[PDB]
């Protein structure tokens, strides 16, 4: 299980997208260590241009790449489930503004750990700060907090995203988040702790598609 | 499944208030946000007021600081206070729940008319 995950895995993902009606297709690539809790990504907006802020996607766009110190490696439900993998669903809510509802498998196929995601967006704003692109490009550091759910043999996760806007201020987002096993087998239903998330966006200055890098450094506490 | 119950709907004059509630029941453990949508007369529905799980506050355009939600998570009840009203307010208020997974709840429709 998380014998998988011992060295380098390189990391496909698919999303497709609706925002208030604007359908879009997102796919990448790149490659993740969980021994130094390190990913890797780059994405591609392939219809076109993105109808909405990379940063609002950065959460959507594979949390079985963690590092959990050896004492908390009983507690890391996303290596357990592999490699039959996941369904990672959410609902997130912009505050004064539109909300994200997503569905992702994520799983191992063959070697490649893929995310496969399904997108809907509604009730933006056509002059707000996600629809109008008034976000900063950049990222701050956030917890996420991890609860079992024995009942349906998952986890639940709940926190908030604070996304810098290019006025100075602040515009949270509420992450509701809920993970299922695909496989029959038994996983890792944790005690409560947090993954510590750092993340880092820049652009491939030779990318003339419109784009995203990701970095993304998490480790487990608690 | 859960069931939304609404009340609270009817005739106001312009300058005046209303309150709608809405009760929810069955599951829920699994309700993440409560609140309220409108459809005006020859409109597309537009959210109003919603109350997340966290207790975070959001409010689409009708709002405009006249419109306040709250939640008694103890008698699993979210209200709707509409005052300073204006004719345009004139819609069917539908209380609505969701939860993580695709598919939301929603109630039966209110009635809200403004006029002298
Ligand atoms: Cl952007
Ligand atoms: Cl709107
Ligand atoms: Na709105
Ligand atoms: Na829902």
């Amino acid at each position: 299980g998380e014998e998988l995950f011992t060295g380098v895995v390189p990391i496909l993902v698919e999303l497709d997208g609706d925002v208030n009606g604007h359908k879009f297709s997102v796919s990448g690539e790149g490659e993740g260590d969980a021994t130094y809790g390190k990913l890797t990504l780059k994405f591609i907006c392939t219809t076109g241009k993105l109808p909405v802020p990379w940063p609002t996607l950065v959460t959507t766009f594979v949390q079985c790449f963690a590092r959990y110190p050896d004492h908390m490696k009983q507690h890391d439900f996303f290596k357990s489930a592999m490699p039959e993998g996941y369904v990672q669903e959410r609902t997130i809510f912009f505050k004064d503004d539109g909300n994200y509802k997503t569905r992702a498998e994520v799983k191992f196929e063959g070697d490649t750990l893929v995310n496969r995601i399904e997108l809907k967006g509604i009730d933006f704003k056509e002059d707000g700060n996600i629809l109008g692109h008034k976000l900063e490009y950049n990222y701050n550091s956030h917890n996420v907090y991890i609860m079992a759910d024995k009942q349906k043999n998952g986890i639940k996760v709940n926190f908030k995203i604070r996304h810098n806007i290019e006025d100075g201020s602040v515009h949270l987002a509420d992450h509701y988040q809920q993970n299922t096993p695909i496989g029959d087998g038994p996983v890792l239903l944790p005690d409560n702790h947090y993954l510590s998330t750092q993340s880092a966006l820049s652009k491939d200055p030779n990318e003339k598609r419109d784009h995203m890098v990701l970095l993304e450094f998490v480790t487990a506490a608690g | 499944d859960v069931q939304l119950v609404e009340s609270g709907g009817g005739l106001v004059q312009p300058g005046g208030s209303l309150r709608l509630s809405c009760a929810a029941s069955g599951e829920i453990a699994s309700i993440i946000a409560i609140g309220w949508y409108r459809q005006a007369p020859g409109k597309q529905r537009e959210s109003v007021a919603l109350i997340t799980r966290s207790g975070m506050i959001t409010y689409g355009d009708s709002a405009q600081g006249r419109f306040t939600i709250s939640r008694d998570d103890a008698k699993n009840t979210v209200y709707l206070h509409m005052d300073d009203l204006v004719p345009e307010d004139t819609a069917v208020y539908y209380c609505n729940a969701k939860k993580v997974s695709f598919g939301d709840y929603w109630g039966q429709g209110t009635q809200v008319t403004v006029s002298g």
